[PDB]
RNA sequence: AAUACAAACCAUGAAAGUGUGGCCUCCUUUAGUCCCUCGAAAUUUGAGGCUAGAGGAGAAAAGUUACCACA
RNA sequence: GACCGUCGUGAGACAGGUUA
């Protein structure tokens, strides 16, 4: 047994988060941010542009990572996103906005890194099924599995992912507990706030037919 | 989206976010002991944060900073309530 | 109460 | 240096959590008691001794 | 891999002043604390 | 039901032995082989003889009041206290001695400390911060404290000076009734 | 605001009209079974058992005081 | 009179204190 997971049956997951040739540094703290919460994952950086997408593949498949999350940036001013079962399973792309990162002494919500999440959807992100497809690459690059030995145990925090106009606003919140008046959950904001537009879906790796089209993006 | 009238209205906007968790949070909680694992940390595991320490440092001196001066502000009523 | 919700679903279901 | 007590100021989730508790944490015997603490005595009266000779600094006052 | 060998103290990169007064030093995956093996 | 601990009968120890010169005559193996075994109850020690330790150790803790004759109690920091009960053990084998007169024992029994015009005859050698107990003309035992000063130092002080300063009398024993 | 009542509304029926939203909640303090046991008492009580109104990490030291002294 | 002190804390003392 080499797959680290000490549970009834083994959810064996990978991310593998990568940066383009030419991120910021409110890019490069989303790395950082989103790395440490992500306990089965590896940072690498500075992938180069010149190359294909397609490299992004034995790139995790030497990593033995099934999941990529790749942070593309153009003209040094826009993050572009990608989640992608890495062999043959399906991508997404999306645009990120709105950055606000953890360093910024605004949050006053804190947690342990590493620690199990619960993930917050929305009534969206069942019904319509262009939501369907990103909800399990969602749910497979937070999947954080059961007995995962770089997992600390306590649950406090909970990841909310919500569909507003046609964007996914991402949420990150802290479990406090205060007692009843005669305990109760109230929520204190830790982490990233980023605003997720999507853009295209492909049921290769990182080409293959094209699924699903946004024909109503204004690029920046 | 029905809970949200307009999409600039930043208070409401984080409430029905905050709104989402809150049911997620309540609802996980109720099935995470039914099923029964620890679930809120204890006094005595200091574990490592998801922010540095120094960080949580000086957020508590900026919150020092604003309460101190909404009561410094109040001294300044009180003499200028003498002033009248 | 003959009632409880599906969270893989998000919905309410009877027993 | 305004006390936090009163300070509207929540408690923060640091790496110490929301709520710390501190830890939980003979005929000879007689004989060395007696010699310990008489010997503690005789050394009182060689103090007191230093004394007997401040007398000859209350002289020198005089003188 | 730099992972491989996971400890299972479950514990962070925290200074090791901390968990010298309480008996036990840091959890395990299922919660069960762990009590120092010298002493 | 519990004895003396290694650090508590330490303390207790030591202050006894200031105000003790024989620990070994107090207790000692006696003619039958009885000892006199301390005892403590509800933060509060007695001395006693072990045959009485074996007719009393067949009681229940909480119906138990006292044992004995006592000899203190110990406060919430550690620190040990010696009472007016313990004046007859005190004055048997006692180290120094003043003595009082009428006229000044009156106010040592009332509470106030004492004068150079209270004492009658004086010992020697005794030191700035040594323990004594304090007798009357006829050797009665009165109390105890420690001094203010020297032996020769109290001769040549204004006779209006505290001289002992006063700890203990038998105003507990008027005080409980 | 709850609750009572009235009206409106709603379900069914062709009409006539009909119709609706239960019953409960180890010791310490207190009363009873004067029931059973042990006693006393020239015939009545005492103490237990039983019943039912309510409370509740451990030897390292803690909690609290219109209290004392000191800062 | 009101403080810096030194010597003890179960209570206290001072030819020690900035001038002649």
């Amino acid at each position: 047994d080499r797959s680290n997971i000490i549970a009834e049956r083994k959810n064996k997951q990978r991310v593998l988060v990568l940066s383009s040739r030419g991120v910021t540094y409110r890019h490069r703290h989303l790395l950082n941010d989103l790395a440490s919460m992500l306990p089965h994952g590896r940072k690498d950086a500075k992938f180069d542009t010149k190359s294909r997408l397609y490299e992004l593949c034995e790139l995790a498949e030497l990593y033995n990572c099934n999941n990529v999350l790749f942070f593309e940036a153009r003209k040094g001013k826009d993050l572009y996103m990608w989640f992608s079962k890495v062999p043959n399973g399906p991508t997404v792309k999306f645009y990120a906005q709105n950055l606000h990162t953890m360093e910024e002494l605004h949050f006053q919500g804190n947690c342990l890194k590493g620690s199990r999440p619960i993930l917050s959807f929305d009534a969206a992100f069942e019904q319509e099924p262009y939501l369907k497809v990103i909800k399990e690459l969602f749910l497979h690059t937070f999947g954080v599995p059961q007995g995962h030995k770089k997992s600390k145990p306590f649950i406090d925090h909970v990841l909310s992912f919500s569909v507003a106009d046609g964007k996914i606003w991402v949420r990150n919140y802290e479990i406090r507990e205060v007692e009843k008046v005669k305990t109760d959950i109230n929520l204190i904001e830790i982490g990233p706030r980023f605003v997720l537009t999507p853009i295209i879906i492909q049921e290769g790796s990182f080409g293959g037919p094209i699924l699903y089209e946004n024909k109503r993006f204004i690029s920046p | 989206e029905d809970s949200i009238p307009q999409i600039e209205d930043d208070l409401q906007r984080e409430l029905a976010f905050m709104n989402q968790a809150l049911e997620a949070a309540r609802l996980g909680r109720s099935l995470l002991r039914k099923e029964g694992v620890p679930f809120t940390r204890p006094t005595d595991y200091f574990a490592e944060m998801v922010r540095t320490d120094a960080t949580m440092e000086k957020v508590k001196q900026k919150l020092i900073e604003e309460a101190t001066a909404k009561k410094a502000a109040a001294e300044a009523r009180k003499q200028r309530d003498l002033k009248k | 109460r003959n009632l409880q919700y599906n969270p893989t679903t998000g919905q309410w279901e009877r027993k | 240096v305004y006390s936090e007590k009163e300070l509207g100021i929540p408690q923060l989730n640091t790496v110490t959590p929301v709520g710390v508790t501190k830890p939980k944490g003979d005929r000879e015997s007689m004989n060395t008691i007696l010699a310990m603490v008489e010997a503690e005595k005789q050394g009182q009266i060689e103090s007191k001794i230093m004394r007997a000779r401040q007398l000859e600094e209350i002289r020198e006052a005089r003188r | 891999d730099t992972d491989y060998n996971v400890p299972v103290n479950t514990i962070g990169n925290i200074p090791l002043s901390f968990y010298d007064s309480y008996p036990h030093i840091g959890y395990d995956i299922n919660g069960k604390k762990i009590m120092r093996p010298a002493t | 039901m519990r004895p003396l601990t290694d650090q508590e009968m330490k303390i207790v120890l030591d202050k006894l032995a200031n105000y003790m010169t024989d620990l070994k005559s107090l207790i000692a193996p006696l003619e039958d082989g009885d000892r006199y075994v301390f005892r403590m109850q509800k933060d509060r020690v007695y001395y006693v003889k072990l045959s009485i330790a074996n007719i009393a150790t067949c009681v229940a803790r909480d119906k138990l009041l006292s044992l004995g004759t006592c000899l203190g109690k110990m406060t919430k920091s550690g620190k040990f206290r010696l009472h007016i009960t313990a004046l007859p053990i005190l004055a048997q084998n006692a180290r120094y001695k003043i003595w009082v007169k009428d006229n000044g024992a009156q106010p040592f029994l009332y509470g106030s400390n004492i004068v150079k015009a209270h004492v009658g005859r004086w010992t020697e050698d005794c030191p700035e911060h040594s323990g004594c107990v304090v007798y009357n003309m006829a050797d009665i035992p009165l109390g105890f404290g420690v001094t203010a000063r020297s032996t020769a130092e109290a001769r040549r002080l204004d006779p209006t000076g505290i001289v002992c300063f006063r700890q203990a009398d038998c105003g507990e024993y008027l005080r409980d009734e």
